[PDB]
């Protein structure tokens, strides 16, 4: 198993970026450069310029900082985005410069899992159809030719141009290896070839059973255009035209309508759903996403399972992203948002060296991935050495402190650190949940500071909810997500709880967290975003090397 | 089982002995009272509409609709619309309904009949059986017809229907929609602290009984006092919000005039000590006594009165509600240091006022003191034992604050302050044991 | 008769913390009234307090038992604007950390509102109080000028290596060194001002190690300060067994498991 | 005033579509040609072709058309813009093919309008400060610096590229002519120069009186990335920013919370606000516009008030694409959607023609704009008459009845001219809603038809609930939306209804019809979109000629 080294994982990046340094050394001298030092910033006042003369108007322009100073007073310093080689800006990190980001969220928001059973049995029952492999292929064909805008059964209908819409399609999953053989595998997900290792396609055929599911994902244009409520209603749209089609229904008699609400409801499986008044929203939306679930879409589980930390981690970088920088960053604030409280988790190889630490010392400890017991005892001593060893090396490498300047970035790494090491060991992650909020007490008391002014909201009401079993306060942790009451506001947390939820079933080697069925959906090649290696797609994104959907030059002057 | 000693709002004893039950919600005539009255009155601002008809701002908002306007003059008219009001809404002669002129004809008061709420499911009756029976009485009052009582509608009722709530209407309650509410059970939960402190007159004592009351009628719906739960709940409930054994009106008093927020913590170890509540554990080498609580759930209430009694002092000291959110905060995080036992709601309290002191001194959202509530997504987190501080705190304020009660609730205070369960919340429940 | 204890810990750090919580704090410099107003940048030198509301005594207040038996600071009285101080200290062994900075202020000072965050420190209260609470903290032992300064806005820098001459960055160059001694010749958000403050001599390295509240690696070790590590992990299992249930069978409840501490 | 012309409105678009057609002919050869007639289906055929090779998967193909038959059995017939010379294929009118449409809804999304008066309150009261033209000047820098995504605070900050963002901006505007002359122009709204036609400018700043307002536009790809919800608490976060820098405030005391509560709450003006649950959605979405709001955004009054039929359909243009297309035919739905159901209302100078007639006739029975009775009589008279005369037309020109050749968009039609002419006769937009209902019951029982199964539900429940006061069926229109119960489901409504809610105002010679603040704030040249003539920004679309913020091109690869 795995043994961890000698040189901290975190050194190399900051060679890297401090070329000759002793990493030792408590003072630097400030040359005082401003933004003229960084190539980023001078070419975005360039283009803040352009701007300006193009529309009449002032925009972007360093001078407006405040104090007389532009940014960079300091060394505006790059990003290696974690077990990649890529260095990038920082700002190449920003959501919105970066559509490998953007795609990503807009690949879960644009997917809904929509069970076919109900509808064949409605088919059987109200119409006396046979429902036949024959049948099924034909439904497929429809499918893939309505659900991106395209026209089926009238006459003189305008559609979408097929290039707008090229990211659309459907496929079929099943747990019955027989009917999953028999159709055309341009139409299937292939869970036996997904799922090879450590016997994970037979965990998910049995947990799915002999029922029949279509992966659905609508245009990313249109969710751009409209939001993820739109997701659910526009395949039940397009469903229903391609059953009328391939069962020679009458288009539009009474049965039609229940093939309606199995599509829309009831055997719909939403990826979120909505919010209260104060923060309200569509389904299909992050604040609706339950940690489990986004773990589950994360696919580095089936690729490595044998490193339980590769996947914890890639899970860490997809929701931390999501949650902080694109929902609390934007959805839930916006401006310059929250870029950095975000990367701290996924760059610069920091939480993989705090991480990789605690499971060398759970392992020699404990013993094996899952076999530690699930108790308080060990999640204390699990949290208590991974943070002091974080803090240490924080308090040992200069500039390792420097890179996550802020408490709130140090409190949600040495926590995230201490949780994962405790779901991997233990396998359980409500107990790794006490750890979490453990690293956050011991953290405070060491420097006196923690996160920013309303960071531990949610960690001083922490640990006495782990275990509370009372309406609004007791939930496993797997059914949490952003609209758990106290997680519903503040940055640093929700992206790390995904993780270490993956991590608890990482480490009992499981094939998934939650739903099987979005385990399934997201592990489809077809997809634009590559769910499997999550810090490589960001890497790509910020190099301007990702191809997004949804774009619009077929149909725009230049 | 459990008894306290019952103190007014001037620390005098009113009652000794009294079963922890006797106060509860579920069997206090008075707690009833007040639930009820707060779900069944309404207020109505006829200045609002006569103004909205002449300029034809219906929906406010800067919102004008040229050439609509409706000349009507309601607040001339007011006890005239009074009296059609009542008969409109009273199911049964010498029924509760009240209908009540204020402010010279400028405002309604409308209890509207309990009757009426125990034949619905929710507590809106009050809001839309007013609304109707008042867009019913301006229009024969004054005579409009099928084109412009459509107008006038939208004065009383606001963009209702097109929205969900009366937004920009003329019928006003302590209570939001029930689609607001966070989760299950907030309806009482969701009363704005500048609310609270009209509802008690700026009596702060009466301010916490009110909120404090009116937050654990919340948390028993919500499903969260039963069992043990339903004793930790009512004893923070006591000694919180009740003045129980004075000890909130005795701390806040001792340390009035030269006392702070860690002053009022050693206060309350020290009671907790004396009284038994909690005793020495284990000695650390270095002399540190870690405590043990003999009574968990009422060390908890101990903390609960401890943090009001430091925000009376600390706020009343600053005579501004902002400093709620620390004293809070403070309160329980030095406590905890002070004894190595948890403090109040077991870091709930703590945890509440880390985001509501962020989301009162930042630029993502809140705001002053004022205008959270226990539905509020920042201050929900506490099973009610952080808001009727911060209802108390605003009540404080000498005039610090941009939202202030009388800005946002001043006809609060001219509907309710004449209603027996709000002027003399403490005396009220003792009287109903 | 109850004596406070305020923290655990038995090393000279846990010595200090307690200093600090219970404000006795030894006095290290002089800042005239006027210096540290020009500083705080809310009014000049020798103005009257400006007003958010008239004084209490002029307008009266509501009738509240409260009110009545709670004294109002000299700022409330007067109707004082509410104003600030704020600082940040570095990660460098400087004398205060945020939390104990906020401790300081609940425990010894009346009408106060203290905020704690990872890279600035907050002291709300009546202008007039306000400044009286700073200057006790900016006098003291709690402060040195060169790994501590005011800053209300612009405050990256706490996490930084110092700059070669010791002083903590600002990206506003408020302070900075002549001959030995830091001086302040901009306001707290960055304006400059008509004179020259000087704030004296910085802390030396060995000064500042002795005087801290902060445990790292090259002053008291955080792994070694046991008595504190007990501390919250009792603090935590107490916590998590009363959320489950509120009462004393909780501490021993399927799940807790073998919890066991260091010094207790 | 205006005079009905001999030659029936709709009589070009007819020639324009079949040049040598003897336009009483009932009967028509039928050649069955299929899509190889129409280069936009050929060219779909060839992209779907692409797109399926590039992907592995089947997509697009015209042949899985059911019955053996593709589109085009019969003439697919192309689209002219009503008092446009252009003519488009109908696929170009969709809004996923059309980047005009997808710019005025995100430029809608992205509006939001924040009072300035209560944070000047707030400075003045809590820290003393003075407000003057100057610290206002410096404020309207910052805001313009920060509201894209920049920093203005803050040491290492990163930021969004300029130039994905180069459509946010926010202008302030106020009734106080003093004021509004101190700040340099780039960022005032003038009032006076845009709306120097009859008197409007004076209705306007009398209406708003003597208060300052800020017209925060949030960029494009945000809400493209996210939701109408955005842009609220983006617009409040950097105006608290901007007020931290402007004001030297500490960056983060409770009298920022003031400022922030005022920017989200306050003194916020939303375009729309949330909808229940069934239909949940953030504010800002096109549920919760209201007809009022939807017509005030609608800048063609300002331009040429003495036609206000122009106007009025110019709102019928804007209304039926955003309600129907985008909003039923997308959020609500999904598809193919309901390009026709709109482009009935705005295209080929049909509904221009039957309104015409309509305003004529009112105008030598009635009088002038706007002073025909506000009464039932008045709204029956008008209603039958134009109901009578379009019913006529289709009747005497076949290839008017096949243009509208679902029941529903001849329904909408033959009412929205009813209803319009009402308005612009009486001046008053309630009455008109009598006469839309009016012209739906007419025209059921001469053709025993009128639109598709669920067409007439509010129709029904429609001439009852026109002066109902009952707590949810009464309601003015100007307040009512795509929420008002009635309404909330169906097309070939609710962009009508904002017309006619225009056409009332238009015929009082208003400068409004519901809210100052929003007529001021879309009238801002500085728009992406010209919502001073809608059909013509939709021809620019249908013919790729429409430049949309919020695409990414300089953010990835080729
Ligand atoms: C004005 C506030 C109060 C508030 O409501 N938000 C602010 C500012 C806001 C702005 C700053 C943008 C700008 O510079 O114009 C943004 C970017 C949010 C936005 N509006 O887009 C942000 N903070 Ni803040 N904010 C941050 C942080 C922080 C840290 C920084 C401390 C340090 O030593 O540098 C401290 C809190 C703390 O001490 O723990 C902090 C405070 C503050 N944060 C203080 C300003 C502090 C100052 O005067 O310099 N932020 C961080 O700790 C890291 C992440 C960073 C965020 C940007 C990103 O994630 O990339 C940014 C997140
Ligand atoms: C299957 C339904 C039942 C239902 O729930 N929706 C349907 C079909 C649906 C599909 C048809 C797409 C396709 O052809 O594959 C879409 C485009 C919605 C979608 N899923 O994207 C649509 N109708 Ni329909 N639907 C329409 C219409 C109509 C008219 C067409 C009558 C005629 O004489 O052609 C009739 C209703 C009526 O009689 O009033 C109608 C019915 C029907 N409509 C019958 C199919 C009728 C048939 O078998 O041919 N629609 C219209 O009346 C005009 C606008 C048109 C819509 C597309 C657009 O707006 O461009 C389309 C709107
Ligand atoms: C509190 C609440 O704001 P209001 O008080 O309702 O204005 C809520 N904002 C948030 O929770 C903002 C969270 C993201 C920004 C801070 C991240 S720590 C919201 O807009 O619905
Ligand atoms: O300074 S605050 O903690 O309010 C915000 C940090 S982004
Ligand atoms: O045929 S139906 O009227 O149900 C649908 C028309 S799009
Ligand atoms: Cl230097
Ligand atoms: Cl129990
Ligand atoms: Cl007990
Ligand atoms: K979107
Ligand atoms: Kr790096
Ligand atoms: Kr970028
Ligand atoms: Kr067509
Ligand atoms: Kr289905
Ligand atoms: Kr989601
Ligand atoms: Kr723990
Ligand atoms: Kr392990
Ligand atoms: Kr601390
Ligand atoms: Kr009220
Ligand atoms: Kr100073
Ligand atoms: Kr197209
Ligand atoms: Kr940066
Ligand atoms: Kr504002
Ligand atoms: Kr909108
Ligand atoms: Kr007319
Ligand atoms: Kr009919
Ligand atoms: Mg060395
Ligand atoms: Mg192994
Ligand atoms: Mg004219
Ligand atoms: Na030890």
């Amino acid at each position: 198993a795995y043994k961890y080294p000698s040189e901290k994982l975190f050194v190399e990046a900051l060679k890297s970026k401090f070329a000759g340094l002793d990493l030792s050394d408590q003072k630097v001298k400030y040359v005082r450069a401003g933004y003229l030092q960084n190539a980023r910033k001078r070419e975005f006042q360039a283009a803040g310029e352009r701007v300006a003369e193009q529309r009449g108007m002032q925009q972007y322009d360093v001078n407006v900082h405040l104090g007389g100073m532009t940014l960079g007073q300091r060394q505006l310093v790059p990003y290696k985005l974690s077990t990649r080689p890529d260095i990038v800006e920082g700002d190449d990190l920003h959501y919105v410069n970066n559509p490998a980001m953007q795609q990503m969220w807009d690949d879960m928001k644009r997917t809904i899992i929509v069970g076919m059973d109900l509808a064949h049995e409605t088919l059987e029952k109200r119409l006396g159809k046979e429902v036949t492999p024959e049948s099924i292929a034909g439904y497929m064909e429809a499918v893939n030719h309505t659900m991106p805008g395209a026209a089926i059964v009238q006459e003189h209908m305008v559609e979408t141009h097929p290039g707008l819409v090229d990211d659309c399609y459907v496929k079929m999953f099943t747990g019955d290896d027989e009917l999953a053989d028999e159709i055309d595998s341009q139409y299937v997900i292939n869970i036996n070839d997904l799922f090879d290792k450590e016997g994970q396609n037979e965990k998910l055929k049995a947990a799915i059973g002999k029922t029949t599911w279509q992966a659905v994902h609508i245009p990313t244009i249109v969710v751009r255009c409209c939001d993820g409520g739109n997701t659910s209603r526009w395949s039940a749209m397009q469903i229903g035209m391609s059953f009328i089609a391939a069962y020679n229904m009458c288009a539009g008699e009474a049965a039609v309508a229940d093939l309606a609400f199995a599509a829309k409801h009831a055997a719909a499986v939403q990826m979120a759903e909505m919010l209260p008044a104060r923060r309200a929203r569509s389904p299909n939306e992050p604040g609706g996403l339950s940690f489990g679930y986004c773990a589950d879409m994360v696919q580095t589980l089936r690729v490595k399972p044998e490193d339980p930390v590769w996947y914890t981690l890639e899970v860490v970088a997809c929701g931390t992203m999501l949650y902080d920088q694109i929902w609390l960053g934007s959805y839930m604030s916006g401006g310059v948002g929250f870029t950095q409280y975000a990367t701290a988790a996924y760059t610069n190889d920091v939480l993989d060296d705090f991480t990789y630490y605690g499971y060398d010392y759970a392992l020699n400890k404990y013993g094996d991935d899952g076999t530690a017991p699930n108790d308080l005892a060990t999640a204390t001593d699990l949290a208590t050495e991974v943070t002091l060893n974080g803090m240490e090396c924080y308090e040992d490498y200069p500039t390792l402190l420097e890179d996550h300047f802020g408490g709130s970035q140090r409190a949600g790494i040495l926590a995230a650190a201490s949780a994962c090491t405790t779901g991997i060991a233990t396998g359980n992650s409500q107990v790794a949940l006490s750890a979490w909020y453990m690293s956050m007490y011991v953290h405070k008391e060491g420097w006196g500071r923690l996160g920013f002014f309303g960071y531990d909201l949610q960690d001083q009401c922490g640990a006495t909810n782990v275990c509370s079993y009372q309406g609004d306060e007791g939930c496993c942790l797997e059914l949490r997500g952003a609209n758990y009451p106290n997680y519903a506001m503040n940055v640093g947390h929700q992206g790390e709880y995904a993780g270490f939820t993956g991590s608890a079933h990482a480490g009992a080697h499981d094939a998934y967290c939650c739903n099987p069925l979005i385990k399934v959906c997201f592990a489809d090649p077809s997809l634009v975003f590559d769910f499997s290696y999550i810090r490589k797609e960001y890497a790509k994104g910020a190099m301007r090397t990702f191809r997004p959907a949804g774009e619009r030059s077929l149909v725009i002057p230049a | 089982a459990d008894t306290i000693d019952l103190y007014d709002d001037r620390g005098k004893k009113l009652k000794g002995d009294v079963d922890l039950q006797a106060v509860s919600p579920l069997k206090n005539s008075a707690i009833l009272s007040m639930v009820n009255t707060v779900k069944r009155t309404v207020a109505v601002n006829l200045a609002g509409i006569e103004k909205a008809c002449k300029n034809a701002s219906y929906g406010g908002q800067s919102r004008n609709i040229p050439g609509r306007e409706v000349d009507i003059d309601p607040t001339a008219k007011a006890d005239k619309i009074a009296a059609r009001v009542k008969e409109l809404i009273q199911v049964e002669k010498g029924d509760d309904t009240e209908v009540t002129v204020l402010g010279g004809g400028k405002f309604l008061r409308v209890a509207a009949p309990t009757r009426r709420i125990e034949a619905g499911a929710e507590y809106v009756a009050g809001m839309t059986c007013t609304a109707a029976a008042l867009t019913e009485a301006l229009r024969e009052e004054y005579n409009l017809g099928l084109y412009d009582t459509p107008y006038v509608k939208n004065a009383v009722w606001g963009t209702y229907p097109q929205t969900m709530d009366m937004k920009g209407g003329n019928v006003l309650s302590v209570l939001s929609i029930p689609q607001n509410d966070e989760g299950l059970g907030f309806a009482l939960r969701n009363i704005m602290a500048n609310h609270l402190a009209m509802l008690s007159q700026r009596n702060a004592m009466n301010c916490a009984a009110i909120s404090s009351i009116l937050e654990h009628c919340g948390v028993f719906e919500m499903g969260q006092a039963i069992g043990l739960f339903e004793r930790y709940q009512l004893l923070a409930l006591a000694y919180q919000g009740l003045n129980a054994n004075n000890m909130v009106y005795e701390m806040t008093k001792n340390n009035g005039k030269t006392g702070t927020i860690g002053t009022v913590v050693q206060e309350t170890v020290g009671r907790a000590l004396d009284d038994g509540v909690i005793s020495v554990d284990k000695t650390m080498p270095s002399g540190y006594k870690v405590y043990k609580a003999n009574d968990v759930c009422m060390w908890n209430a101990y903390c609960a009165a401890g943090t009001m009694a430091a925000t009376m002092v600390n706020c009343g000291a600053l005579r501004g509600a902002q400093a709620v959110s620390s004293t809070l905060l403070y309160f329980n995080d030095m406590i905890e240091k002070e004894t190595s036992l948890p403090g109040c709601d077991w870091g709930r309290v703590e945890g509440t006022a880390v985001g509501f002191s962020f989301f009162s001194h930042s630029i993502y959202g809140g705001g002053g003191p004022g205008v959270f509530n226990g539905n509020h997504v920042v201050t929900r987190h506490s099973t009610g034992m952080a808001i009727p501080c911060v209802a108390v705190a605003v009540a404080l304020d000498a005039g610090t604050q941009m939202f202030s009660p009388e800005s946002t609730s001043a006809i609060v205070l001219d509907t309710f302050q004449d209603v027996p369960i709000m002027m003399n919340p403490l005396k009220e429940v003792a009287a109903a044991v | 008769a109850y004596t406070p204890q305020y923290y655990p810990g038995s090393s000279h750090v846990a010595v200090n913390r307690r200093k600090h919580m219970s404000g006795d704090v030894e006095k290290l410099r002089t800042v005239s009234d006027d210096d540290l107003v020009a500083a705080l940048g809310h009014r000049a030198p020798g103005a009257d307090y400006p007003s958010t509301h008239p004084p209490l005594a002029e307008m009266g207040e509501p009738d509240c038992p409260v009110r009545q038996m709670v004294e109002p600071t000299p700022g409330a009285a007067a109707g004082d604007r509410v104003r600030y101080s704020q600082f940040t200290d570095s990660m460098y062994s400087a004398p205060s950390i945020p939390y104990f900075r906020s401790y300081y202020a609940a425990i010894n000072f009346r009408g106060v509102d203290p905020g704690t965050l990872s890279g600035r420190q907050i002291v709300e209260a009546r202008e007039r109080d306000m400044e009286a609470q700073c200057k006790a903290a900016i006098e003291s032992e709690m402060t040195c000028p060169a790994l501590a300064g005011l800053r209300g806005c612009t405050v990256h820098g706490h996490s930084l290596r110092l700059a070669e001459d010791g002083m903590m960055f600002d990206m506003l160059q408020r302070t900075h060194i002549e001959g030995g001694n830091v001086i302040e010749d901009k306001d707290q958000v960055g304006v400059p001002i008509d004179r020259k403050v000087n704030l004296g001599k910085p802390m030396s390295d060995a000064e500042a190690k002795k005087r801290t509240t902060i445990y790292r690696t090259d002053g008291v070790k955080y792994r070694d300060e046991e008595e504190v590590l007990d501390h919250v992990h009792l603090v935590h299992h107490r916590r998590t067994m009363y959320g489950y249930r509120p009462e004393t069978a909780a501490e021993t409840a399927p799940g807790v498991g073998p919890v066991t501490y260091h010094t207790v």
